[PDB]
């Protein structure tokens, strides 16, 4: 075990190291943050512009602007904005919010994927197949950002047809709660309740259809048959002899759903007016500032290598193949 | 190909999707000339209007029509999604092949490489290029792009795909009675990996349309005053709660487009069992 | 006219209740003559406790405030000696009677003759002479140097008068407000700022010589302006100014929620750079291209479910309310007709599509902000300009970066936003209606037009003022300066409970009246 | 007493897209304790519908009807958690494939544990997992209390049959139910395997039903058999009775078709013509009628029923009095004898000497270490002369197709030298190599795999032919000259290789291996994975190929009765070196080393005398 989880450890260390670069060339490259100071009809004088851009670090090669970055991201700093303003002051605070909503999206997801996708396969062909399947169609087949809108639409009419506000669709938390930990727990559920099941609808929409073909490759094995014709019910060979052998798969897709969910992280939040990275992520291409990206796409791969990491971590206490051979 | 053809013929589900596609594909192209307002004038007298008798789908806050707009929306997306899944399914193929061919350390080098690009999201990679892209007349630069940063996921089944079948017998038959190589690539490979490619470029055709309307709704695609998908929704979800027409017909389109894509899809692929 | 508050009798109104309403940010200095200090909130906040001279009806016509000054009266012409008597019985919040130091205080701050200051800026008293002793103590006599017309300005409407311990050292005005406020006349006093909790609160005061507020609190929450209509859904806040139709539309469904209507004093409008290299520099194309914009179609489509019958705002210097405010517009009329024919005649002839001048495309930038309510107007302009054929390139600048970079120094052909009026206009020009004077983007200007502006306000009778600053208007109309477009149709949800308080626009609210509707 | 298992007109049909496939047509039989009936058949015969209908675990769209008692009580319509009673604790059931019939994240103790804990109830894990180490001590495999914690992929097939067999017999059963057993498992594990079911069915005392399709298996396990056709038993009686005194025609055929070790060298088989038939929509009268020797008219109004021949006999014919005494070569009206050989050349044609492969092995998924040198290949020396047959016999892991396989890359090896027609591979330039390749050409072992999935028949023929350079005037005849050659009528010339059934498959690779009229054939495994009844028309058309045309072949194979008859001479490989080399009769009849004679006593002879 602590050899196969050693070796795949380095690894993520040095996929991660080198897409912290290759990531910064690549924007460095595309966000020109002076292509408007440059262009005014009243073009500004040159000593304004060779200012900025010093103040700013366009004056050496990417190579040695990379160095500087990294000599200081590791020292915890994080550079500065357009503006100013420093990054790590916002870092913290929006991770905090991103990661709440994403733990809560993919659990949920994952789980309720994992069930309908083995009723889906035990059932299959009869009615309940059928119209999961095709729930599963309809639901991966919208982009998240009509979800969000319908989800938003149905809360409206919903709140105004019964009379009192039932859903609230707006920011992390409410303004103006004073109380102890109760009251703000049960407001922040409130919130959380609709951005969440935005996530969780598409992760078990994937979730179901992938482990509804694992565990019908797994029914046209020959150990169910076995584990009936040792006295086991067909239900308790199917659970324990045949569902955990269809578990093992799911353990390996599961940096792809984080993947996905990481994707549909930034219209959630656009569309629910939450401030996490999301937002900033828009905010930062939007005004081509390179620290703030420079810290979201190294937030973003570290937060699926992490995700790929304790997948591997649980296929490893799954699947004897690995831990012995 | 006739056992394939009536195995698909079969799904009625299937065949009716790739024929609304085909239909959608048509009137995007051929009805907009047609209809009485074009896509660019506006009526300053019937703002927010209920499908009528002189809009038939209504109009938006400026007066503009809404099933012009729709139509050149239409037009945009699909050509886009069409035009990046080709590309990708053709990236996709000739890497997977080269990596999965060579075999050793070419294709270890190859792989890990498919999995380093694979690391940050594609979303994240493609929005953050997108600044150099936008500001061009010609969409050929967004089409580049979306090609050539989703193909990496299909690469792996591809290479898996020509590692199977390099092995399996009647290559090494081939081999073993003068059979030039040139001669086996054209006549013993290319029969066996053409429809699966096919299938390929049939998913990534919604992969495709999925990733360019979700950048359009952003700010980040297709900018004014052309016209995708994703900024109708974008504009409509502005005064969606006043008068919601206009933000749920746009969207219903889109949806329509994907199930059928999707439908399609998954028939063909159970059509190659 | 025609204020739309829950008009009941102060009375029958319940006694006690809070009122809670919203800020934008916690305001980093309480001076609200220090220029960092004064912003609309926090104006508008100060406005409930500190003493005025003269409260403005539904239409501009200022009236004197008994309870702070008995009589403010104006008694010469040749020195423009006015004589600001002060209530026998009043005091401020430490019990220090309130005399002519607290006035002769203020306008030496303000006259700006030692810049030791930050003032705003110092309109109605930098022609100030000299005040001094009356013949009682409470009254104070203001010699002016320069006659003035506006005198009423200072002291009224939006500047309130501050104690003598805080604008007499020049220390104290820097820094002294920081942390709460100084001594306070109104009838609230601010009792407590959790900066911490990001609210403010004001409680009855002790000390008003006056009525009984039928208040007990103001709590002021410090809510972004996105999570202001959702939180008047809950209990949070109950009162809310609603821009869009969307949100209009989600507030008039809600229960004990009603939306209040009488138009604002804050117009939108267009303005085009005169400057020297940009298209825009000559009085006729200026002025041609101005009569191929449609105006009235531009207000009837932005705001479609806001109002009914919207015209636009026609006037430079009155808002639709006011009064002295006739349709000075007639220099430009819309017609593409008349456009087109001295729009080639002058020498633009039209080529392919765009017309052009052979050595130049008609090619306008209009740099607006980002928002979506800017882009309609911007949109509809286009394609009415796009029939005579002058091709309005619009690039939509967002934040931060437009008053600085681009329209602070032209880098602009013709630029869209939003003044604001107040009942005392006659300062907004000799800021941005002349040669110099800041906010005078796009540096348009005539030594005509400068000498009519010091005609408007040297004057000594209102019935003259408002014709003077009309004919003002007309010099400014006639030279191709900028547009009106929109006046906003000020719109406040408010609790259908609460009373005398609602959409005023211009007009001022009694805060000693607010109150509660009965249980 | 109530027999212990009786089944009455049972009969079995799934359902399919088209036409309902009628398995099982209306068997009946019956099993008493301490006794042992075989199911004979092959290919579709449905002994395994009925094995998986007895116990009950057919699949969820297979419509099962007639009676099956067990002891006295029924067992079709039971409840799952009724039927769910009987099973392991008084049927136990051993299924075909080890490979997977294990589920493979449980450690095979536990198994075995799981097993004897779900019938027994109070009994505590303590004591469960003592006796799995009991029953894997019994079963027979080697230091049992270590293995007690080794996952399934940790064992080889034999292994993991012992296992299943441990399984099937934990509770003391009573009905043992072996679905084969055997098959897909080296020779003398098979009898090692065999052993274990005679010792299990002695311990527990009770009554075992084995399915096979081979007949060694029946003549030296079982005491009755009931020989399958077409979902219908067709002839039962004792195994004496069955070998001596068979009456159906169709068991003629298939004891007629069995090869022996007794028999010479170049002894012809008796093969019973066509295909089973489509369960699907049969015609009626005889199933047997498109392929029997003796079919007449009447045969086809009425299907035959299952009738009283002799003492403890029966047989579903009609014609039987002209199959009494006869020899299956006089019905099936063939020569079986063997043709005088002829003097052939006596030069060599294939020469190795010396010849060595290594295989490095390596652990570590991403990283790859060097920690040993498998050498499935050491040190061998064999010759082939012309016109004669070198058979290479071994089991799974011995290194034979790897042999053949690097003979044919006509390449230097590592060490030893390989002469082919007179050149040593390594002095060989790439024209010298396509000009020899065309003398030598090889037959592959799965028949599916080896030809192109969507290419027509005359395409896959033509290959050869067409990249070698013949003009489209001669391809045609030579492809025509071909299917006649073979076997095949010229109408599948444009017939895709889907739709062929099994054998015509093999003939095609034959053919396509016959092209260029090479002078050496490599056929690796060739027959096996085939009918009986089918191995035996191959057997003789390769047979009559090598006495006519003059053929050498370079024969790979794992069982030892067809390598009697073809082989002239032999080499048994083990581990990778050639033990054992010479004429085949004195190597089969007079072996020396120590694996040849456990090899050779561990094969079964059909003789049950
Ligand atoms: S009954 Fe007739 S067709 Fe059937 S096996 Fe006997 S002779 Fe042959």
């Amino acid at each position: 075990m602590t050899r196969y989880l050693a070796r795949r450890l380095l690894n993520y260390l040095v996929l991660l190291a080198l897409a912290s670069f290759l990531t910064y060339c690549l924007t460095s490259l595309a966000f020109s943050p002076l292509e408007s100071l440059m262009q005014r009809s009243p073009r500004p004088p040159q000593a304004v512009i060779d200012a900025k851009a010093h103040d700013l670090g366009l004056d050496r090669p990417i190579l040695a602007r990379y160095a500087n970055w990294v000599s200081h991201a590791v020292r915890g700093d994080f550079g500065t904005t357009i503006t100013g303003q420093p990054v790590g002051t916002e870092l913290g605070r929006r991770i905090g919010v991103s990661l709440r909503l994403l733990v809560v999206g993919s659990v949920f997801g994952t789980v309720a994927g994992v069930v309908i996708g083995a009723w889906g396969a035990i059932r299959q062909y009869r009615l309940s197949d059928r119209v999961m399947t095709t729930l599963a169609l309809l639901v991966l087949s919208t982009p998240t950002f009509v979800v969000a809108n319908l989800l938003i639409l149905g809360a409206l009419r919903v709140n105004w047809a019964v009379g009192i506000q039932l859903f609230d669709y707006t920011g992390e938390t409410s303004p103006g709660v004073a109380g102890g930990v109760w009251d703000r727990l049960g407001d922040r559920l409130q919130h959380l309740i609709l951005p969440s099941l935005t996530l969780a609808l598409a992760a078990a929409a994937g979730f179901s259809r992938y482990q509804r073909n694992a565990m019908l490759d797994v029914l046209g094995q020959d150990f169910i048959r076995t584990a009936r014709a040792k006295g086991l019910t067909r239900r308790r060979a199917l659970l324990k002899h045949g569902l955990r052998t269809a578990l093992i798969p799911m353990a390996t897709l599961f940096a792809y759903g984080v993947a996905g969910l990481v994707t549909g992280a930034v219209f959630v939040e656009k569309i629910f007016g939450w401030h996490g990275m999301g937002e900033w992520m828009v905010r930062g291409i939007s005004t081509q500032d390179t620290n703030i990206v420079a810290a979201i796409t190294v937030f973003s791969g570290a937060v699926v290598l992490l995700a790929g990491l304790l997948s591997d971590v649980i296929y490893a206490a799954l699947d004897p193949r690995v831990r012995v051979s | 190909r006739t056992l394939v053809v009536r195995r698909f013929l079969r799904n009625r589900a299937a065949v009716a999707s790739l024929a609304a596609l085909l239909l959608l594909f048509v009137s995007a192209y051929a009805l907009p000339p047609l209809l009485p307002y074009s896509y660019d004038d506006l009526d300053f007298n019937a703002l927010l209007q209920p499908p009528g008798t002189k809009h038939w789908l209504g109009t938006n806050a400026l007066g503009q029509d809404l099933l012009a707009q729709t139509l050149r929306g239409m037009q945009k997306s699909m050509l886009i999604g069409v035009c990046v899944a080709v590309i990708s399914t053709g990236i996709a193929a000739t890497v997977g092949a080269i990596s999965g061919y060579f075999g050793g350390w070419r294709d270890r080098t190859l792989m890990w490489v498919v999995d380093l690009l694979l690391v940050v999201p594609s979303f994240i990679l493609i929005a953050i290029v997108t600044p150099r892209t936008k500001n061009s007349a010609n969409i050929m630069f967004l089409v580049l792009l979306l090609a050539g940063f989703g193909w990496m996921i299909s690469s792996r089944m591809v290479r898996g795909m020509t590692m199977s079948l390099r092995e399996r017998e009647f290559i090494r038959a081939a081999r073993y009675m003068g059979v030039s190589s040139r001669r086996i690539i054209v006549g013993h490979v290319v029969p066996n990996v053409a429809s699966i490619l096919i299938i390929d470029a049939a998913l990534n055709v919604a992969a495709a349309i999925l990733a360019e309307t979700g950048l359009s709704f952003l700010g980040f695609g297709i900018q004014p005053p052309d016209v995708s998908l994703g900024t109708l929704i974008a504009d409509g979800t502005a005064s969606a709660t006043a008068f919601p027409w206009v933000f749920l017909f746009p969207a219903s389109i889109l949806v329509l487009i994907l199930v059928c894509a999707n439908l399609t899809g998954d028939g063909l692929r159970d059509a190659l069992d | 006219t025609t204020s739309d508050i829950n008009q009941q009798d102060p009375a029958t109104l319940q006694d006690g209740g809070n009122l809670r309403l919203s800020l934008t940010d916690f305001p980093p200095n309480f001076n609200i003559l220090h220029i960092d200090g004064n912003n609309a909130e926090v104006a508008a906040m100060m406005k409930a406790t500190l003493p005025r001279a003269f409260i403005i009806g539904p239409d501009g016509s200022t009236t004197v405030d008994t309870n702070y000054f008995t009589s403010i009266e104006l008694t010469r012409t040749a020195p423009q000696v006015v004589t600001y008597t002060i209530n026998p019985e009043a005091v401020w919040s430490d019990g220090t009677p309130i005399t002519w130091r607290d006035i002769a205080s203020q306008i030496h701050a303000i006259s700006g003759a030692d810049k030791a200051f930050e003032i705003a800026s110092s309109s109605g008293a930098e022609r100030v002479a000299s005040v001094t002793r009356g013949v009682d103590d409470r009254q104070a006599v203001v010699t002016f140097a320069k006659p003035y017309a506006e005198w009423r300005g200072m002291f009224a409407g939006n500047g309130m008068l501050l104690p003598a311990s805080m604008t007499a050292t020049p220390e104290a005005f820097n820094k002294g407000q920081l942390d709460g406020p100084g001594p306070s006349a109104g009838p609230f006093v601010v009792s407590a700022l959790d900066r911490t909790a990001q609210r403010i609160v004001l409680t009855r005061n002790p000390r008003w010589w006056g009525a009984r507020p039928r208040l007990d609190s103001i709590t002021y929450l410090v809510l972004d302006d996105a999570a202001r209509l959702p939180a008047l859904q809950n209990n949070t806040i109950d009162a809310t100014g609603v821009g869009t139709l969307d949100q209009l539309t989600i507030a008039a469904r809600t229960k004990g929620i009603s939306i209040r209507r009488a138009p604002g004093p804050s117009w939108y409008h267009f303005t085009l750079n005169g400057a020297p290299g940009s298209i825009l520099a000559d009085k006729a194309l200026r002025l041609a291209i101005a009569k191929g914009i449609d105006r009235y179609t531009i207000a009837r489509v932005a705001q479609y479910g806001l109002t009914s019958d919207p015209v636009p705002l026609n006037n430079h210097v009155f808002v639709a309310g006011q009064d002295g405010y006739q349709d000075n517009s007639g220099v430009v009329a819309y017609n593409p007709e008349q456009a087109k024919r001295e729009l080639d005649a002058l020498g633009w002839r039209r080529s392919g599509a765009f017309r052009e001048k052979d050595g130049r495309q008609l090619v306008i930038r209009d740099l607006f902000y980002d928002a979506q309510s800017t882009r309609q107007f911007a949109q509809i302009a286009q394609h009415t300009l796009a029939q005579i054929g002058v091709k309005l390139e619009l690039q939509a600048k967002s934040g931060s970066g437009f008053f600085s970079d681009y329209v602070n120094v032209g880098a602009f052909d013709i630029a869209q936003f939003g003044a604001v009026g107040d009942a005392f206009p006659l300062s907004s020009l000799t800021q941005i209606y002349a040669s110099d004077g800041e906010s005078n983007f796009g540096k348009i200007g005539s030594p005509q037009i400068d000498a009519a502006i010091e005609r408007t306000l040297a004057e000594l009778d209102p019935g003259k003022a408002r014709a003077l600053a009309n004919q003002v208007d007309e010099l400014i109309w006639a030279e191709g300066f900028s547009l009106p477009l929109t006046q906003s149709p000020g719109t406040v949800a408010v609790r259908s409970t609460l009373a005398n308080f609602g959409a005023t626009g211009l007009a001022d609210l009694d805060y000693t009246a607010i109150g509660f509707m009965r249980r | 007493m109530s027999p212990l298992l009786e089944v009455t007109d049972l009969a079995v049909t799934f359902r399919t897209d088209g036409d309902p496939v009628t398995a099982v047509r209306g068997i009946s039989y019956r099993v008493e304790p301490g006794e042992v009936v075989a199911m004979v058949g092959e290919s579709g015969s449905g002994k395994s519908a009925a094995a998986m209908a007895v116990v009950g675990l057919l699949p969820e769209y297979a419509q099962v009807r007639g009676s099956v008692r067990l002891q006295g009580t029924e067992l079709l319509g039971l409840a799952d958690n009724a039927m769910s009673r009987f099973r392991g604790k008084a049927i136990g059931t051993v299924f075909q494939d080890p490979m997977s019939a294990l589920t493979p994240v449980y450690t095979v103790g536990d198994q075995i544990a799981e097993a004897i804990e779900v019938h027994q109830p109070r009994v505590g894990k303590k004591a469960a997992r003592r006796r799995a180490v009991e029953l894997l001590d019994l079963v027979g495999i080697s230091q049992p209390q270590r293995r007690s914690r080794a996952f399934p992929h940790e064992l080889s097939g034999g292994e993991r049959q012992r296992v299943v067999i441990a399984i099937a017999i934990a509770n003391d059963p009573d009905l043992l139910i072996c679905d084969e057993p055997t098959t897909a498992l080296d020779v003398t594990v098979q009898a090692q395997i065999l052993d274990v079911l005679k010792a299990a069915r002695d311990v527990t005392g009770a009554g075992v039903l084995i399915i096979t399709h081979d007949l060694g298996v029946v003549a030296e396990f079982a005491d009755r058999a009931l020989v399958m056709y077409a979902g219908r038993v067709v002839e039962s009686a004792g195994v004496n009775d069955l070998y001596r005194d068979r009456r159906m025609p169709y068991t003629v055929g298939l004891l007629g078709s069995v090869p022996r070790l007794d028999a010479a060298q170049g002894t012809r088989l008796v093969p019973i013509p066509g295909a089973p038939p489509s369960l699907a929509g049969l015609a009626p009268g005889c199933p047997f009628a498109p392929r029997c020797p003796l079919v007449i008219d009447e045969c086809l109004t009425a299907e035959p029923e299952l009738l009283d021949v002799a003492t403890d006999h029966r047989a579903a014919c009609i014609r039987t009095e002209l199959v009494t005494g006869r020899s299956a070569a006089d019905i099936y009206r063939v020569k079986t004898e063997a043709r005088p050989a002829a003097l052939g050349d006596a030069s060599v044609v294939v020469r190795v000497r010396h010849l060595v492969k290594t295989y490095r092995l390596a652990k570590g998924v991403v990283l790859r270490r060097a920690i040993g040198e498998v050498r499935a290949v050491d040190g061998i020396s064999l010759e082939l002369r012309q016109g004669r047959t070198l058979g290479i016999v071994g089991e799974s892991g011995s290194g034979k197709s790897t042999t053949l396989h690097e003979i044919l890359e006509l390449a230097a090896p590592q060490s030893g030298s390989i002469e082919v027609l007179g050149t040593d591979v390594a002095t060989l330039g790439t024209a010298e190599r396509r000009s020899l390749r065309r003398d030598i050409q090889v037959v592959f072992q799965d028949p599916v795999a080896s030809l192109d999935p969507r290419l027509p028949v005359f395409d896959l023929i033509a290959e050869p032919l067409q990249a070698n350079g013949f003009g489209k005037n001669e391809t045609h005849a030579r492809v025509a000259e071909l299917l006649d050659i073979v076997g095949l009528r010229h109408g599948d010339a444009s017939r895709y290789p889907a739709e062929f059934s099994g054998g015509q498959k093999q003939r095609i690779g034959i053919a396509r291996a016959l092209a260029l009229q090479p002078k050496i054939l490599a056929l690796d495994e060739p027959v096996s994975a085939l009918d009986v009844s089918i191995q035996a028309g191959i057997i003789n058309l390769l047979l009559d190929l090598q006495e006519q045309f003059g053929l050498s072949y370079l024969f790979v194979s794992h069982d030892l009765s067809v390598v009697k008859h073809l082989a002239h001479q032999v080499a048994v490989m083990l581990a990778g070196t050639v033990v054992e080399q010479g004429d085949s009769e004195e190597v089969f009849g007079n072996p020396k080393h120590e694996y040849t004679r456990r090899l050779l006593g561990a094969v079964p002879q059909p003789d049950p005398a």
